[PDB]
């Protein structure tokens, strides 16, 4: 009966508004929702749509917005046209083609079921209402809930999750130091965006090793998978589709794979993602003189991804300019000149005192008020400042908004994010141990004559060459010379691991050949099994070695990793470390050490380093240990400290005979390091990490979310939903329950189940202990599938319930009405954060009086009990005409309520959009390098979203009859 | 719901009327992924979705866009059991005799 | 596919292992009327099992179905009563081996 | 409904546990399988009234 | 992988494991009944399923403590009995377990 021009409503997707029948085919039909503007190709079979009916005497509105009174309908060629009397002008005989109706539906009321003899049982209404109540809040919950992860709650972790995961097109620099957990936080962001629906298509580019770790971790904890596109997958996706990548949703792809060909980069660019994830962003080689091909490729990616996540473990190893370049990628308007960030930090050195005083509740001197005004470049300051300064009635939130503005002109404290370990509780310990050994004379003979032409190498290059005395010895005495026979290091480490035969150790050297030969020695001589990580090992081999070393129960006793082997693999089980060759530059050794300094350590990390006497190793050890103490501590200030004494340091190293005047240099370096640390802790930072952890207020917020996760309502609701489905449940006892299909399942096959069954636990900590079982939540896919199934299960709603009140008059009728307040717009306008489909509960007696707010649904629910079927429906519907009247009261009593519900999210959108515009304009006025058309466009979008949100409506979704017996 | 049964020689238009689309490529799976190669012998858009209420592209998920032909991968969203009945057809380059009527004996 | 024993023409004729079946050795039954067949307990709690589930969950003795299953497998005294109720009038078909007659 | 019809089997089980004694009128799916088998061959094998 | 005769079985109550031995074999003279496990046997959860992401998992190895389906041999339904003897037979090159 389909025909061109008809208007239909989707059954499951009531949120798209009215759909226009664009075209029909023999077996297919192309519809269009103009309110969403989205075209959908449905199969003619299976009818996933409905033709909502405006009965005669109803009221309709054309797309121009003028209402009418339908009085007749005619059908020709399976196409319906309406005739009615207008309501604005009361002109009769006005005909309308249904194509010219509104694009958004405010109708399809279900009372016709009651007036046509169709009704259901009581167990089809309460579940619907509670599911609606839980689901609507997801789009304005505390970040739709953020408990759907297999993570041990940490303050800054959840603070970052809540902050980033509720922001459109986020772009930040996650630069928490090594091992604190940035993959977990980023997974929180990704899962939050996915659950909210704000993001669906994402990119993830990581180093070669991190791909498998990320994939397995996200699937195991966030239940997220991102397909990996190697050469073969990319090639066959080409050989089928025009655009290979876009078939999938979430992707893993190495930048190595990405930059292979320009057209491949273009294909990646034109895939229209939402979020971009880049791991170890320090590798991005920016240079105003000559940016790298990889760097500009990732720049194109940034240009064509609304969302970006910069994850770097070494924000400052490449000096200050790379950090500024990364921020410029995040915000070119803010970070336009490199010479301004340093002045910003110097100016913010004392400024934390202002916020400290403000948070104390005391008054702020007007002199300091016209310095807070100086920091923030706006002139609307006084209205907010006076309200917050006197601790006005809006102060609880006005102060929060004021400090948000201060952040905004501080740098937002959002493009940057750091977490230390000194003030951040949870660092077990980092003990250091040093061992000195005699330098064998063979390397002395080699190095004495090593310098003939080697002066061509620079001092940096001379130190790099000295990094492998074994390899220079091979070069002098033929390749693969027996260097490992006269090594006191070999004997020392043999004894060390003899002490630790019953324990696992991570040994790390500088290159692949070193790892190969050392493993050869250990396996052939002492029979000690050691899992290597040399570059000759493919990623599969790397995974195999990681697995064998991870089998603490009878696994590899030693993990030999080359320089590249110091990747983000989780070796928290390994609590001991060995530094073989004592790497030259600091931050590489910092990353190596952080390879173990993660969560889940069996005990504190103790590090061992054998160094031969009278060599560059001793100088580097002394300098790092005393001048900066960069080993035991994690003070991130080495970027320019290394540069300052760079030339003298490399001269000393390349000329070990030069030793005069070294202690004073060490002392001055320590003076600089401690002065810089004092400057940083006083201000320009150490409040940024406070924002990252959000303080004890954020801790209490996280605790509230955790208590919400501890809620036991989901367990009962999901268990009874499974029982209705027919899923066999068997409990083991340790908070583990196995669900399996049964002979009496409502569907032959369900998405999230198999014949083998699956174990689940509702507890966070047990799930952490037991990675087997899934962590079931409202965020888990199974519960989402069931919730959507019940919501789309339009069958139900109507009920026949009995209430046993001996002291209430017999025959009293109470109608429970569940309406839905909905708005229509594209997903890319993210109305979820502003207005989702929202339930509205009303309780009407015979005279249409409200009792919903006087008694809650749950306490009411215990009293109800369904009574006999259709005989009951007829007996009670003997007076069903009154229901038609009741609506005219109930609507009249809830329509106003809908208005009260409509008036709310307008502030939510307006305030945040105006704040973002204010920051944009304040930054733009300082820097005349912005396109005014873009801000005109976002102002137009502000008007668009405001006006659209001003449009709304409420529809009826469920109705329940209740009769009180005695 | 079925009165007497009728059997007759099938017209080519009848055969093409017993299909949603035509197969045009002999292929089974990726051998890397589960890729049902386009116009493959198990083509998703000619027969149905490999997994219930899904699109091969993975855009829609398990009930929401039910009975929707994914605009990208061109596949209905219905149960995998729909794959059991959706017939296909191979257009012959040249007319080819049917052996059964040749050798009814 | 249209030929041989697996031919889908002669398929519903070969023989189907029907569910709700049974068997036993036979024993005389005086004290029975002429329309009663003494059926064992151990076989009448595995024939009318789903009927027992229905009349059990409906009565509310164990609303959830898995509880009803675990109750019947627990031989709880109530299940005998429910089974008696369901088999109150629920004719069974007794079929001898070679069914020449139509009385068989 | 007691030999091969999986959908019929499940539906009948639902009706029995739900307290409704009723088969589902409709041609067994074996007919549909045979019909598609014949249609594999160039044979109309259509239905009638 | 091989089939495991360990007493460890998922989706089984403590009642079943009460009479078994640690190895997974019932003790002599155990008055078994219908449904009790005589031998605790399990299989390694089907085969290669899901998607090439599943092959990725196999490359990384799964993350299941159980990682084994239940295939224990129980008493046939409807027979009591008192176990007399339980013989064990081993292929050469298989180290004999506790039972
Ligand atoms: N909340 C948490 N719960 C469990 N494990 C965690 C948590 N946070 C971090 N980890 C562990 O720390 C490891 C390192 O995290 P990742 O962010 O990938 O690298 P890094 O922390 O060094 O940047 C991960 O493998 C993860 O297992
Ligand atoms: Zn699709």
């Amino acid at each position: 009966p389909f025909t061109l021009g008809q208007r239909w409503i989707s059954d499951t997707e009531s949120e798209l508004g009215l759909g226009t029948v664009v075209a029909v085919d023999a077996r297919t039909v192309t519809l269009l929702f103009p309110s969403t503007g989205e075209n959908r190709l449905y199969a003619r079979s299976d009818s996933p749509v409905t033709r909502v009916m405006f009965n005669p005497g109803d009221t309709i509105t054309s797309h121009d917005g003028w209402q009418m009174q339908v009085e007749e309908v005619k059908e020709e060629n399976g196409l319906l046209t309406y005739i009615g009397t207008r309501l604005d002008t009361e002109e009769s005989g006005v005909a309308l083609r249904e194509v010219f109706l509104d694009s958004k539906l405010v109708f399809s009321k279900p009372q016709d079921r009651l007036f046509a003899g169709q009704i259901d049982r009581m167990d089809r209404f309460a579940l619907r209402y509670r599911a609606r109540k839980y689901s609507s809040e997801q789009f304005r919950m505390p970040a739709s809930g953020l408990r759907g992860q297999r993570t041990s709650l940490i303050p800054h972790q959840l603070n970052i999750a809540h902050d980033v995961g509720r922001r459109h097109a986020p772009r930040v620099l996650l630069a928490d130091e090594v091992g604190l957990g940035k993959t977990i936080e980023a997974g929180m962001i990704l899962h939050q965006q996915l659950l909210s629906g704000a993001a669906e298509r994402v990119l993830i580019i990581v180093p070669e090793t991190l791909q498998h770790q990320w994939l397995v971790e996200m699937l195991r904890r966030f239940n997220l998978r991102f397909a990996l596109f190697d050469d073969e997958r990319y090639a066959e996706a080409q050989h089928d589709a025009y655009n290979p990548f876009d078939t999938e949703q979430l992707v893993i792809c190495s930048l190595d794979f990405a930059r292979r060909s320009k057209q491949r980069l273009e294909h990646l660019c034109e895939a229209e993602w939402d979020l971009l994830v880049v791991d170890e962003a320090h590798h991005l080689v920016w240079s105003e003189d000559a940016p790298s091909r990889e760097y500009q490729a990732i720049e194109q990616l940034a240009e064509h991804v609304p969302g970006v996540l910069l994850l770097t473990a070494t924000p400052e190893q490449l000096g200050m300019e790379s950090h500024f370049a990364r921020l410029r990628l995040l915000d070119p308007n803010r970070f336009h000149d490199f010479a301004q960030f340093v002045e910003e930090q110097k100016n913010y050195r004392p400024v934390a005192d202002a916020v400290a005083m403000l948070l104390a509740g005391n008054k702020l001197s007007n002199d300091e008020l016209n310095m807070l005004g100086e920091m923030i470049g706006e002139q609307d300051i006084e209205p907010l400042l006076q309200a917050a300064n006197s601790d006005s009635e809006d102060a609880q939130s006005a102060r929060q908004e004021l400090v948000s503005m201060l952040m905004d002109r501080h740098g937002a404290s959002r493009v940057l994010f750091r977490n230390t370990r000194n003030g951040v509780k949870g660092a077990p310990k980092r003990e250091l141990h040093t061992i000195k050994l005699p330098l064998p004379t063979q390397y002395q003979t080699a190095i004495k004559v090593s310098g003939i032409m080697g002066a061509r190498k620079s001092a940096e290059d001379r130190a790099r060459d000295m990094l492998y005395p074994e390899r220079i010895y091979q070069e002098f005495e033929g390749d693969n010379a027996t260097w490992w026979n006269f090594d006191p290091r070999v004997e020392w480490l043999m004894g060390y691991l003899t002490s630790h035969r019953s324990q696992k150790v991570l040994v790390i050297c500088a290159k692949a050949a070193t790892a190969l030969q050392l493993e050869q020695v250990l396996r052939e001589r002492e029979g000690i099994r050691a899992a290597v990580f040399h570059e000759g090992m493919s990623i599969i081999e790397r995974d195999r070695a990681a697995a064998w070393f991870a089998e603490e129960d009878t696994g590899a006793q030693v993990l030999l990793c080359s320089e590249i082997g110091s990747e983000g693999r989780n070796f928290q089980f390994a609590s001991h470390m060995v530094m073989f060759d004592l790497p030259f530059n600091p931050d590489l050794l910092e990353q190596r050490i952080g390879a173990l300094d993660r969560i889940g350590q069996a005990h504190d990390i103790q590090i061992h380093v054998p160094y031969l006497e009278k060599t560059a190793q001793s100088v580097l050890v002394r300098w790092y240990h005393e001048g900066l103490d960069a080993f035991e501590h994690t003070c991130p200030t080495g970027a320019t400290i290394y540069d300052s004494v760079y030339n003298d340091l490399i001269n000393y190293l390349a000329s070990p005979d030069q030793t005069e005047g070294f202690d004073d240099l060490i002392k001055n370096c320590r003076e600089q390091h401690e002065a810089l640390k004092a400057q940083l802790e006083q201000g320009a930072d150490r409040l940024l990490e406070i924002h990252s952890n959000g303080g004890e207020k954020a801790q209490a917020l996280a605790e509230s979310i955790e208590e919400q996760d501890d809620d036991t309502a989901l367990i009962a609701f999901a268990m009874n939903l499974f029982d209705a489905i027919g899923i066999n449940q068997d409990d083991r006892g340790d908070n583990m329950i196995v669900l399996t299909p049964s002979d009496h399942m409502l569907v032959p096959d369900f998405p999230g189940l198999s014949e083998d069954g699956i174990t689940i636990t509702f507890d966070r900590e047990v799930a952490l202990a037991r990675e087997d079982a899934q962590f079931i939540t409202w965020e888990h896919p199974l519960i989402r599938n069931g919730l959507d199934l019940i919501l789309s299960g339009d069958t139900g709603s109507s009920t026949i319930s009995l209430l046993k009140n001996k002291a209430l008059p017999v025959g009293t009728l109470l109608v429970e009405l569940i309406y839905v307040v909905e708005a229509q717009a594209p997903k890319q306008l993210q109305l979820n954060r502003f207005l989702p489909p929202t339930p509205v509960r009303m309780l009407l007696d015979k005279n249409g009086n409200n009792l919903a707010a006087q008694v809650e649904f749950e306490t009411f629910n215990r009293q109800l009990n369904a009574v006999n079927r259709h005989t009951g429906s007829k007996l009670v519907n003997a007076v069903q005409q009154d229901v038609h009247a009741i609506l005219q009261l109930g609507e009249a009593q809830i329509e106003k309520s809908a208005r009260a519900l409509i008036d709310a999210a307008r502030n939510e959108a307006d305030e945040k959009l105006s704040a973002e515009l204010s920051r944009l304009e304040a930054l733009r006025a300082v820097n005349p390098n912005i396109r005014d058309d873009e801000l005109t466009a976002i102002e137009s979008n502000r008007q668009q979203v405001m006006e659209s949100l001003d449009q709304a409506g409420w529809r009826l979704d469920a109705l329940r009859l209740i009769v009180v017996t005695h | 719901e079925f009165d007497a049964i009728k059997i007759a020689l099938a017209s080519p238009d009848m055969i093409r009327s017993w299909s949603f689309g035509e197969v045009k490529k002999p292929e089974t799976i990726n051998y890397r992924t589960f890729k049902p190669e386009r116009d493959g012998l198990f083509c998703a858009r000619i027969f149905g979705p490999v997994k219930d209420y899904e699109c091969l592209c993975g855009k829609y998920k398990r009930l929401k866009h039910r009975g929707v032909i994914c605009e990208k991968c061109g596949v209905e969203v219905t149960q995998t059991k729909v794959r059991r009945e959706r017939m296909g057809h191979i257009e012959l380059a040249s007319p080819t005799a049917h052996i059964w009527f040749l050798k009814s004996l | 596919m249209i030929k041989g024993k697996q031919g889908r023409f002669r398929q519903n004729l070969l023989g189907k292992r029907v569910d709700y079946s049974g068997r036993s050795v036979i024993t005389v039954g005086p004290y029975l009327r002429l329309h009663q067949c003494g059926l064992p307990k151990k076989m009448a709690l595995e024939l009318f099992k789903p009927f027992i589930y229905g009349k059990l969950e409906l009565r509310g003795l164990a609303t959830t179905i898995k509880a009803a299953k675990k109750m019947v497998e627990r031989e709880e005294a109530v299940v005998w009563d429910i089974l008696d109720e369901v088999i109150r009038e629920h004719p069974v078909l007794l079929n001898r081996a070679p069914t020449l007659h139509r009385l068989g | 409904v007691k030999s091969d019809d999986v959908n019929g089997r499940t539906k009948m089980y639902k009706n029995i546990v739900d307290g409704n004694h009723q088969m589902e009128p409709g041609m067994p799916e074996s007919f549909n399988v045979l019909l598609k088998e014949i249609r594999s061959l160039g044979i109309n094998i259509e239905l009638e009234d | 992988g091989p089939e495991e005769i360990t007493a460890d079985i998922p989706n089984v109550g403590e009642a079943a494991l009460s009479k078994l031995d640690e190895s997974g074999i019932v003790y002599i003279g155990a008055e078994v009944t219908g449904g009790d496990i005589l031998v605790g046997k399990v299989t390694p959860k089907g085969e290669t399923q899901l998607t090439p992401e599943e092959k990725l998992l196999r490359a990384i190895f799964g993350e299941k403590a159980s990682d084994v389906k239940d295939s224990s041999l129980r008493v046939p339904n409807g027979v009591s009995g008192t176990v007399i003897d339980v013989q064990v037979f081993t292929r050469d090159g298989v180290e004999k377990d506790k039972r």
